[PDB]
């Protein structure tokens, strides 16, 4: 698109300064060029495009929460009706969130996964899905909400046995994977019991793993801490 | 509520 | 534009629900088209124009001194060239500001300003027009810079005027415009000693005049922190 | 670095 001139070393370069800037719309877009020159990405690379889209549908998500939270609201006994505009206006936040999804899915699709042969790159990617359509499933409600929460399932479940047949337990993209799995059942898949289960089950193998360095040990921990986290809020 | 990561 | 086909109440009603979902970017569109149904603002409508805008070119200006600060180490003895790709994205950035900027001072143009007959209407939107003119102040360098200097210097020189003639001390419209139009003395027009004696004579004939509710008291002394701030940072 | 309102 937008894009299509500019180097793809060039498009690199800009999304971190835009990172630096805290302009991650600017870093998504420049990313975006750079997926669609059609090269697989470099580990930095996945984790730049990571951020960059992390932080736009992170703000379209916190905004959705409010303006739905203000909806539910007008919509109790008692409460006035002020028009269509809160509605109105939330659904003009969710489909610019769905439609960063859309995107998202659509450069996984076109052509990051299919061309990802190694553990890191193909369950970092199949892990993505998984998010994304998870931020789908938050705010979908009609007849393919069942559709989109087994899309999240089948990407993320693909992921696990990847990670667990190729990578260690403290490989923090297996670890931030099953968290995020771990909050798909909790929150997603109303399977509490199941999101423990997972949590607990990949922290306790995580921990036996970590005597094999001090900057890796960093890492893990760091996500291991989320986990145990969770274990605290959910239990 | 939940952390993800 | 874009929000011709919507009710000025709505326009104004979707303001806020932005501003609750700090989504400052929709709140300015919404503003803009409130606005340019042509009739006059409330003091609160005027409130949401000017923090709508403030964010967007808050965030803005935030970004392009992360980027000028990045270019000026760039251009130092020692410093590996790295190609035009900084200063690129620099002037992305910096005219993506100024047509904010351009945008607000359109609005003031066409039509508030010549409607305003109120003092308290006609000081905010000079004030206004002197903050966003110092804006472009900010990102200027080439033969324009000293006229939108004196630009910026003349609205806030009609503001001073009128707010001394028609607003008591404490008024917090005339305090915020002598705030800004001291920072203008310190930090565009290279006149620390005026902004330094416009800060404390502003205080102390705020000071002077907070014997005459105790909220508007509340609303006074918070703006004159700041300018004892600027103070204690100036000397 | 100054403070504006
Ligand atoms: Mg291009
Ligand atoms: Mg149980
Ligand atoms: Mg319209
Ligand atoms: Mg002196």
């Amino acid at each position: 698109g937008a894009m299509g001139s500019m180097e793809r070393a060039s498009l690199i370069q800009k999304a971190k300064l835009a990172e630096q800037a805290e302009r991650y719309e600017d870093m998504a877009a420049f990313m975006k060029g750079a997926v669609e020159k059609g090269e697989e990405l470099s580990c930095e690379e996945r984790n730049l495009l990571s951020v960059a889209y992390k932080n736009v549908v992170g703000g379209q998500r916190a905004a959705w929460r409010v303006l739905s939270s203000i909806e539910q609201k007008s919509n109790e006994e008692g409460s006035e009706e002020k028009g269509p505009e809160v509605r109105e206006y939330r659904e003009k936040v969710e489909t610019e969130l769905q439609g960063v999804c859309d995107t998202v899915l659509g450069l996984l699709d076109s052509h990051l996964i299919k061309e990802a042969g190694d553990a890191e790159s193909r369950v970092f990617y199949l892990k993505m899905k998984g998010d994304y359509y998870r931020y789908l499933a938050e705010v979908a409600t009609g007849d393919d909400k069942k559709r989109i929460i087994d899309s999240a399932r089948s990407a993320y479940q693909e992921a696990m046995d990847i990670s667990k047949k190729e990578m260690p337990p403290t490989n923090p993209i297996r670890l931030g994977l099953a968290l995020n799995f771990s909050v798909f059942h909790y929150e997603i898949a109303n399977s509490p019991e199941e999101a423990i289960s997972l949590a607990k089950t990949t922290f306790d193998e995580a921990m036996a793993d970590l005597h094999t360095s001090e900057d890796s040990y960093k890492d893990s921990t760091l996500i291991m801490q989320l986990l145990r986290d969770n274990l605290t809020l959910w239990t | 509520r939940s952390a993800s990561f």
